[PDB]
């Protein structure tokens, strides 16, 4: 039936004398050391020891319980029938003093004379001892068997990576189906404890099936309620729901059951999870579960650990800390399970973090971690919280390590854009250092941390929160090498910002930024109307509150203008920002040195050098001043020491500027195929000369493995010095896709005028024709005609012959003064005379036969001319000899042109 | 003499560009980790409370089997802790209780 | 030779080009194996 219903009113007790000592059983000594002396003095016998004991636990005075049964133990030593029942008491009742003790006592404890669960454990496993040496096989000690083990299996602390707790449970297992077998299967509270046992083991369906057991066979057994069994099976086995009806039941049965309605509020907070945020009805669910149910349950318990470990969080919410500790406190010390232990150290953790005591909170969170098992295990949450900590205090590494630890543990969100930011800013900050350590892995790691942060905000199913802060941080990240990347990043933070046609006065970094990356596209107006935008937009900043630094803003960004408006065509009006910027600003160089180019390129006998010049004097250490400076001596030896000499000035500026050094790989390059060969000493020496060429474009290429410049340097020391064209070539074409200059193409079509491959030297030739500066180059347009020339003497091909006069015929348009331009197209006519004399009549027709002859009197006129001019490219006699030849081809043609129109009949 | 060929001057040159100087990026101002945001607690809130609720309450899961007060266990009879002989009949609101996991439905 | 208030504003520039950077051409591509080759020639 229920509990203590055994117990009488009053007894009483048989004295030697008699009547005597009457007790009352619901209000009884204040101590019990006289009666006990008394049963003592009386031999009295055992049910008046056990009947005021149980007395004592019936008001809860458990320890005077135990002190009776005690004494009463020792007065019966010689008979073990009733001495194994009291003994059997004594066990059970060190289980309840068990079950309210603490896991550890103050820490002035003393710890010897602890009063401590494992204290009443080990007093439990002793007395249990003496009644099972009297009656091994006495159900009430298979139950206490079962029961003790839980007690002591559940105190064992997490494992890492458990057979110890794993062996114990089903050593509990197997005592409470030894108090069941005994009972033949009707000892409810042994079936429960056989549930309680698989539901440890993870053995669910079973423990389910246990409980649901118990409810069948004996419903009105509450106290304790196995509906709760019921509930916890169903929650785990993922039915929270049907978990929620069990505990309703529960409480139908009894509310002030002090664990269902935690269990209930568990199952609201649980739900208020998958409700959002604040809401009407997360507040509902929220409220409902905390201050119903928890608050409920705390006033009946408040030494319930679970209890106080949520509504801990709950205070903890509402930023009220004096509660938290008290009784987030209370939770840990007053817990058989671990998780509780954690979720108490992680809520003072979180506690000491917000106002900010570090060390303390570190230990708690690590504490947190540890009582889940610590690493390898443990506690996500409390992890992070150590992360986090130890990036305050600025050591870094170890933040690292366990960020690091975690991600490779999961692909933890929280982690991972810590982590990557973290790489990010240390790439930053060396990036501004006095030497510049090599941080690619460093950039790597955190490009690859936040695109999948990236990934995080793409997969519906998470909620999908978006940064500014990682936007920004990425898009500086690709801004070096992948710069597209960066532009994207720049315009999904612009949208974000616009959020909370297009008229854009958003902040203007990002606005210039975003012009910047455009600027490096072609989108020049794109670009100029975000440095429009940005310039409006700090005028707006102006006139406003916040202060930021408009002056350096007013200085950059409208050379950024200036800038744009060059790249885009309107120079003038580039020319006026870059002015007036000046004229507010004067000493902004970069400007002025943008004006000095505008003007080498506008005046080039006049303003412009006098601007250089002017700017070179006035302004003489900045070295892109110097950069041009010195690209104007090319200019000059182009228009040809002045250009070697200052770059090696330039070269005591500063070792390793790659624009010098390829600019004197180049110089002497040029100064050394001009010298002298002669032969044998004379010869060796300039092959010196390329050597020290080749001296500068290899550390300026080692320094820049991605200057194009340099390389093809080297191809074109290589084609001279040592006639090694084929990999020249390959320099050559990959330098070709790099580079786009005029130049580029007519080495390429050099180079392969050289390798017999004609065609392809035709359109290289071709498209550097095509190129802005000169179209009629012609130097280039000579070249092409030979090479033309050379595949119609390959191929006995007419249009080829053609071409390569029509070629030398354009470059005497442009030219008609030069002696050998007009020599070629003579050449040429001569040559496609004789190659039409060659050819059989099958093959050839009158009307060529006719235009060659007129040809061939062009070119009898021409080089007779070039005989009587003074300065000939080959020697007059040999010239004249050129034209005595042409009489008898003269009359070769006009033969053969009679034979061909017969034939023509 | 006879060696006249069409006159083509050859030569190869590697001419630099001018500095093309192009426009400037600016920095722009943000959230670092020392300004607090990343490591304020807040920022873990939302990660503390997607994890799994504890719903073990005790070693004995908030079902405490003590024999303590149960009449008659100490001497010899476990009638108090024993089911009857009849099952009673099943009451409304234990009925979904009772249902067996196969009834239950799919997680 | 920077005047402090100039030093400060252009603390806050970054480039992205220069001198050398233009050299790398209009993209970038590796030339160290023409440095494997240059090597012989001296």
């Amino acid at each position: 039936s229920k509990r203590f219903s055994d117990i009488p009113q009053t007894i009483d007790i048989p004295m030697q004398d008699d009547v005597e000592v009457e007790i009352d059983l619901q209000v009884l000594p204040d101590d019990p050391t006289e009666l006990c002396s008394v049963f003592e003095n009386e031999q009295s016998p055992r049910i008046y020891w056990m009947t005021v004991a149980l007395a004592y636990a019936k008001q809860n005075k458990i320890d005077f319980a135990i002190e009776m049964l005690l004494r009463g133990a020792n007065v019966l030593q010689g008979n073990q029938r009733e001495k194994l029942g009291i003994i059997t008491c004594i066990c059970w009742l060190y289980l309840w003093k068990s079950r309210e003790a603490p896991r550890v006592a103050p820490d002035g404890v003393p710890a010897s004379e602890a009063k401590t669960k494992e204290y009443y454990l080990q007093l439990a496993t002793q007395s249990l001892n003496d009644a099972s040496r009297i009656n091994p096989a006495f159900p009430p000690l298979f139950l206490a068997r079962g029961v003790l083990i839980l007690l002591k299996a559940s105190l064992q602390p997490s494992s890492k990576a458990d057979s110890n707790k794993a062996e114990q449970l089903r050593n509990a297992l197997k005592s409470f189906e030894e108090a069941i077998r005994v009972s033949q299967g009707r000892n409810m509270l042994a079936v429960m404890g056989k549930a309680r046992a698989l539901f440890s083991l993870g053995r669910y369906p079973e423990s389910l099936a246990a409980y649901q057991d118990v409810v069948a066979k004996m419903p009105d057994m509450v106290d304790p309620d196995p509906r709760i069994g019921i509930g916890c099976c169903f929650w785990q086995l993922g039915f929270k729901d049907d978990a929620k009806i069990a505990w309703e039941r529960c409480l139908e049965i009894n509310p002030d059951s002090k664990h269902a309605n935690i269990l209930l509020g568990l199952y609201y907070l649980d739900a208020s999870g998958h409700v959002p945020t604040n809401s009407p009805e997360f507040i509902r669910l929220y409220k409902k579960a905390m201050t119903e149910y928890t608050q409920k349950s705390f006033k009946l318990d408040k030494n319930l650990p679970l209890t106080c470990a949520t509504f801990a969080g709950y205070f903890l919410s509402r930023k009220q800390f004096g509660n938290v500790d008290a009784l987030a406190h209370k939770a840990i010390q007053y817990t058989d399970v671990n998780a509780i232990a954690s979720d108490g150290w992680y809520l003072l953790a979180r506690k000491e973090h917000y106002d900010g005591n570090l060390e303390r909170a570190s230990d708690y969170y690590r504490r947190a971690d540890d009582a889940r098992g610590g690493a390898e295990r443990g506690y996500l949450p409390a992890k992070f919280g150590a992360a986090q900590l130890s990036v305050l205090k600025n050591d870094l590494g170890e933040a690292k390590l366990r960020l690091e630890k975690m991600i490779q543990h999961s692909k933890n969100y929280e982690a991972m854009i810590l982590l990557g930011t973290l790489y990010a800013e240390e790439v930053f900050a060396n990036q501004s250092a006095a030497v510049k350590e090599d941080k690619s892995a460093e950039a790597k790691k955190a490009i690859s941390l936040l695109e999948g942060v990236r990934s995080a905000w793409k997969d519906p199913k998470r909620n999908l929160s978006p940064d500014a802060a990682v936007l920004l941080n990425l898009a500086r990240l690709y801004e070096s090498e992948s710069p597209d990347k960066a532009l994207q990043c720049l315009q999904q933070v612009e949208q974000l910002e616009i959020d909370q046609a297009i008229r854009k006065l958003l902040p203007p970094q990002l606005l210039n930024n975003i012009g910047c990356f455009y600027s490096q596209e072609g989108k020049h107006r794109l670009a100029t109307e975000f440095f429009q935008a940005a310039l409006d937009s700090c005028a707006r900043i102006s006139q406003t509150e916040n202060d930021l630094d408009i002056d350096a803003l007013l200085t950059t960004i409208p050379f950024n203008l200036g800038r744009s408006y060059e790249y885009e065509g309107d120079i003038d009006k580039a020319i006026e920002t870059y002015e007036q910027l000046l004229s507010r600003h004067s000493d902004y160089t970069d400007a002025r040195t943008r004006l000095a180019y505008i003007k080498l390129r506008r005046n080039p006998n006049k303003e412009g050098p006098d601007a250089v010049a002017k700017l070179y004097q006035e302004n003489p250490s900045d070295l892109e001043v110097r950069g041009l400076y010195g690209w104007f001596l090319s200019k000059v030896n182009s228009k040809k020491p002045e250009q070697r000499h200052y770059k090696h000035t330039l070269q005591s500026y500063d070792k390793h500027d790659r624009y010098a050094l390829v600019g004197m790989g180049n110089l002497h390059l040029m100064a050394a195929r001009e010298m002298r060969r002669e032969t044998e000493q004379d010869r060796q020496k300039r092959s010196a000369a390329y050597n020290r060429a080749v001296e500068f474009f290899d550390k300026a290429l080692q320094l820049d493995p991605k200057n194009a410049y340099a390389a093809q340097g080297i191809a074109i020391a290589l084609v001279e010095d040592r006639k090694d064209y084929k990999n020249a070539l390959q320099i050559f074409i990959k330098v070709r896709e790099t580079i786009q200059d005029a130049h580029v193409y007519v080495n390429m079509g050099h180079i392969y005028a050289e390798l017999r491959q004609f065609s392809k030297a035709i359109e290289s030739y071709e498209i550097a024709l095509s190129k802005e500066g000169k179209a009629n180059d012609a130097g280039i347009i000579s070249c092409l005609g030979r090479t033309w020339l050379n595949k119609g003497r390959a191929e006995r091909n007419l249009d080829a012959y053609k071409m390569a006069l029509d070629q030398a015929k354009k470059a005497v348009a442009v030219a008609p003064d030069q002696l050998h331009f007009k020599f070629n197209v003579a050449f040429v006519q001569i040559q496609i005379a004789l190659v039409l004399h060659s050819m059989r009549e099958s093959e050839r027709n009158s009307f060529q036969l006719e235009e060659a002859a007129e040809g061939l009197e062009e070119a009898i006129k021409i080089l007779d001319e070039i005989a009587a001019s003074p300065s000939p490219p080959y020697p007059r006699h040999d010239i004249e000899q050129r034209a005595n030849m042409a009489r008898n081809t003269q009359r070769k043609q006009l033969e053969r042109a009679l034979a061909s129109q017969r034939e023509y009949e | 003499m006879i060696h006249q060929d069409y006159i083509a001057r050859i030569r190869y040159s590697n001419a630099l560009p001018p500095p093309p100087i192009p426009p400037k990026l600016l920095d722009i101002p943000n959230t670092g980790l020392a300004s607090g945001q990343y490591t304020a607690p807040g920022f873990a809130s939302r990660l503390a409370r997607e994890q799994p609720l504890n719903i073990e309450a005790d070693a004995e899961l908030g079902m405490p089997l003590d024999l303590v007060g149960m009449p008659g266990v100490f001497d010899g009879d476990e009638s108090s802790i024993q089911a009857p002989a009849q099952p009673p009949p099943v009451h409304p609101h234990d009925r979904p209780l009772l249902r067996p996991l196969s009834t239950l439905g799919k997680p | 030779t920077l005047d402090p208030r100039l030093a400060q504003i252009y603390s806050g520039e970054r480039r992205m080009g220069d001198r050398n950077t233009a050299l790398r051409g209009i993209k970038p591509t590796d030339f160290s194996h023409v440095r494997k080759l240059a090597a012989p020639f001296v």
